[PDB]
């Protein structure tokens, strides 16, 4: 699953 | 096709700005220097190539549907805040819509280890 703070992580 | 909320409709919908937030590349220029269209968000006009914001094509296609927000902008689709941690908001694998682990129904304490998807897009049952 995915939340705000894994997709920042993820793009950022 | 995919189904809107009440409040997302005739919701204002924000000048898109064209470049990607992440690479600073237009349409013409993903970080491939690949043309691809952007998606942008509705509340603050922040865009983002699908590949940028690691987007399968079949998710680009649900998201482009409806009214999206950026990861920054995301707000609970039930409550309608965002609250002020980050990892309690859960982002839905089928739409993208955020919602708080608190305002699921039920509740959830723990993350799903595979894949989540919010009530807006299970099926009705039989
Ligand atoms: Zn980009
Ligand atoms: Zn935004
Ligand atoms: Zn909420
Ligand atoms: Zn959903």
């Amino acid at each position: 699953a995915r939340t705000k703070q894994t997709a920042r992580k993820s793009t950022g | 096709h995919m189904l809107e909320l009440p409040h997302e409709k005739d919701k204002p919908v924000a000048e898109p700005i064209p470049i990607c937030s992440f690479c600073l590349g237009t349409k013409e220029q993903n970080r491939e220097k690949k043309p691809e269209e952007l998606i942008s968000c509705a509340d603050c006009g922040n865009s983002g190539h699908p590949s940028c914001l690691k987007f399968s094509p079949e998710l680009t296609v649900r998201v482009k549907a409806l009214r999206w927000q950026c990861i920054e902008c995301k707000t609970c689709s039930s409550c309608r805040d965002q609250g002020k941690n980050a990892d309690n908001m859960l982002f839905c694998d089928s739409c993208d819509r955020g919602f708080h682990m608190e305002c699921c129904d039920p509740p959830l304490t723990r993350m799903p280890k595979g894949m989540w998807i919010c009530q807006i897009c299970r099926p009705r049952k039989k």
